[PDB]
RNA sequence: AAGUCGGCUUCACCCCGGGACCCGUGAAAAGGACAGCUAAAUGUCCGUACCGAGAACUGACACAGGUGCCCCUAGCUGAAA
RNA sequence: UGUUCGGGUCGAAGCAGGGCUGUGAAGUCCUGUGGACCGUUCACAAACGAAAAUCCUGGUAAUAGUAGCAGCAAAGCAGGGUGAGACUCCCUGCCGCCGAAGGGGCCAGGUUUCCUCGGCAAUGUUCGUCAGCCGAGGGUUAGUCGGUCCUAAGACGUACC
RNA sequence: UUAUGCUAUCAGGUGGAUGGCUCGGCUCAAGAGCUUAUGAAGGACGUGCCAAGCUGCGAUAAGCCCGGGGUAGGUGCAUGGAGCCAAUGAACCCGGGAUUUCCGAAUGGGACCUCUCCGUAGUGAUCAUUCAUGAUCGGGAACGCUCCGAAUUGAAACAUCUCAGUAGGAGCGGGAAAAGAAAUCAAUUGAGAUGCCGUAAGUAACGGCGAGUGAAACCGGCACAGUUCAAACCGAAUCCCUUCGGGGACAUGUGGUGUUGUAGGGCUGUUCAAACGUCUGGCGGUAAAAUCGAACUUGCCUGGAACGGCAGACCAUAGAGUGUGACAGUCACUUAGAUGUACGCCAAAAGACCGGAACAUGUCCCUGAGUACCGUGCGUUGGAUAUCGUGCGUGAAUCUGGGGGGCACCAACCUCCAAAACUAAAUACUCCUUGAGACCGAUAGCGAAAUAGUAGGGUGACCGAACGCUGAAAAGUAC
């Protein structure tokens, strides 16, 4: 299934959510860098699912008043 | 679903063509067998990927098979054994309309299936 | 809001690794100060200078010259470039 | 070497990257039904009404 | 590879000064100088490719027109571009 | 359209040609083609009948393989390559053009035409392996160069009227 | 082999007519009807693994979160590859949230430009008697109200007139708006707010009395609704904000009473007792996605495929229709008929509250001013010496009063009470939703069956196309 669910995000802590957000940003940076070379990604859906997981995490953070 | 509010062909066909996905789910309905209709209380149910159906119209009448695939946008199902041999010679599956088949065995791996079929 | 989108990997951009410079596609809204601070936060390396241009794809490219030797290689390895 | 501002250059870049053919995979997906494109142009013709 | 020297001239460029004309008497403001020396930090944003035209502009055109021009242009002849 | 009675995948409409009937408007049938709709009684309606409007829209002739591809400006030739294909693309030599502009720099304007690779259906007034063409990828780095700052003729905003 | 040609047919090419089909258009009916500084509409730019247009979205970017319905697939127009998501219930739909770049009412300043400068982090402008705070700005298909205001044209010319208060302009503004409870209409004595429809009626009236223009009342309907101030009498007896301490307004008057014509009210006295209305309350209706909904997929024939023919079996409060390989009440969605539904909306029983209605008496008090009226000028009007408006001038009265009754004045009679204010319904319209149709059927019907106000054209105001269809299934032609 997906990288991490809404229940998982609400179960983690504030620092845990920030750490996961940083890791997801790192993976997105790495994948966009690979795509910068023109070559097809090894996981085409990976980028979009990372972005949607980042959006979900940010939404949970905004609900929880972290940002 | 399209009520007798509009009896116009344009509106009926527009409703079918622009039906949402939750309405196209209901477009996959097929007649249940005599035993299934008796033991469910409804006359029809939506064909699902996996259950066994008998094709009763077309070039493949009488064949029983499991639903390999379902396309809601196309309104089609793919059944084991219902194939077209192409110019390569390889066998591609031929999509069928669910109203041309009859469910003989239901897939019940999903606990929500009973209320899905009725109620 | 991170200004850095991703490391830019072309032939000319890879030619920067041998002079310790690293090229990034960044947010066109951001400026050199924001790019420097965000890169320093992102990788923990002190940035010596930032050069920036705008392209005909509507992107902004920034070449970063670092102060620590081998910082560009280490960031490229961390990202997965090298 | 006319001098554009940031937004003018951004709009020129948008026009340039619009000036592209439809993808072959898009043609395959549409079954040769979307092959054309209204924003195709040539640089040496009626200029852009953008800048 | 030599890579060292002299001489002549010098526009259409730079500095400086003189004179004549009035008939348009020929801009303003920022900035700078007159009291600053030393050492660290900072100096953001936008443009920057290429054509600039007898094929990259404009005239529907790869149009004998037009489009800022250069305070751009080597030797001989010749007053001379 | 209402209404009566029908025809059609054992082949409707339409289309090409033909037979018969009717003074005729037209109707019917046959052959082929076509692949799903079409008629008929009594009545009722109309966005109801085209050969013409220097008619409109679309398509397409004769003209016709004709004019043009000739002032620019002396414009090419030899040899060797590349390539399936070469007057036309590349190299060398010779012979030529401009040389106070046809060279160099750059404003406005253009907006990727710049560079590399791969192509030649269209473009190029011929051809083309070439290309400002087509497809793919890349390319523009500033405290010192400009804008940015200042004000000019003169605009614009607010207030008053 | 007579070429170059001519005529007819046939085969093929080009082309896209005809026929058939159509998720589009158009018109009519019924609903529903505002939105934005809590930053709208609109635009720019970005946003997809391969993504250029459109569409959606906004750096959380064809999307994120929560609740309900739905349940096994999904990843828009748009079945291509490779992945991703989904039984931790996705997609989808209903409701509620979050994010929401820059410009834009655009609002810290400037904008050539959709960015940029200061960053002192931004209440831009005009306003509201507590300076806490609050209001206005832009948009909306038409409709509504106020004001400004042509000409073509007709008169077979043309000037008054007509065209026409049209076209167009400016301001305001809501789901409606305006009007609205007689200083009215009548006529002998009556009616009784306003609006809208029918009629009056091409009548009265105007008019080179030409062409033309052109009412109203009465009456019949839809829908019905009445009231509040100023003043008289009283005199702070009040209203607002609040940090609940207090502050503000207010004697140049907050509040009580009072609101009108055969006059009414106040003041003085007597009697009857209190209707309408405001609030609480939520019986019960209305009410999201949505749920259920009868009865054949039986034999033979034809066919690639039955929904067809011929036999057979059924349902019908369901024989409207659409899909499904050819014509389907019984295959599917439906249909007739029942169910359910969060937030909401209306809403009856039953309670809380200010209070209402008659008469008697009268050297008593009050009842709207540059107003009503009039002179003159102009526009407009059917308004004619008798429409309405407003420029200038002039200019009253106060219940023993004032106005009207189509020239003025006199008299009689009838009728009302202006010059302050509000007020549902009946009515208009169609961005939008639903339905319907002797409507069109791809040169038609919207310009647009749409990657359409697009391609394209014009410096600009603005002008503006063309393009639908394989097949039952890609089985989209192996070698």
């Amino acid at each position: 299934m997906a990288i991490l669910r809404t229940s998982e995000i609400r179960t983690m802590t504030i620092e845990e959510r920030a750490d996961e957000l940083e890791n997801l940003n790192n993976e997105l940076v790495r994948e966009r860098a690979l795509t910068s070379a023109g070559g097809a990604p090894e996981n085409p859906g990976r980028i979009g699912e990372i972005r949607r997981t980042i959006a979900r995490i940010k939404t949970i953070q905004h609900e929880l008043n972290e940002i | 679903m399209i009520a007798m509010v509009s009896k116009q062909p344009r509106k009926q066909r527009k409703a079918r063509y622009a039906a949402p996905l939750h309405i196209r789910q209901k477009f996959m309905g097929a007649r249940l067998s005599e035993a299934l209709t008796k033991e469910y209380g409804t006359r029809s149910a939506a064909v699902i990927t996996g259950d066994t159906v008998k094709v009763m119209r077309g070039d493949f009448k009488g064949t029983e098979g499991k639903v390999q695939s379902v396309s809601l946008m196309d309104g089609t199902i793919t059944v084991d054994g219902v194939i077209s041999t192409k110019v390569d010679g390889t066998e591609v599956p031929r999509p069928l309309n669910p109203s041309n088949v009859m469910i003989t065995k239901l897939e019940m791996k999903d606990g929500r299936r009973a209320s899905s079929i009725k109620k | 809001m991170s200004s850095i989108n991703y490391p830019f990997v072309t032939e000319k951009a890879m030619m920067l690794l041998d002079e310790n410079k690293l090229q990034f596609i960044v947010d066109t809204r951001s400026n050199k100060k924001q790019i420097l601070e965000d890169v320093e936060k992102m990788y923990g390396f002190k940035v010596k200078s930032v050069r920036t241009m705008t392209t005909m794809k509507g992107m902004k490219k920034a070449v970063l010259a670092f102060e620590e030797p081998e910082a560009a290689h280490e960031i490229a390895t961390r990202i997965g470039l090298m | 070497m006319s001098h554009n501002m940031k937004g003018q250059k951004k709009r020129l870049a948008k026009a340039h990257k619009q000036n592209t053919r439809v993808p072959v995979w898009v043609i395959v997906k549409t079954n040769r039904k979307v092959v054309s494109h209204p924003r195709r142009r040539h640089w040496r013709r009626r200029s852009l009404d953008v800048k």
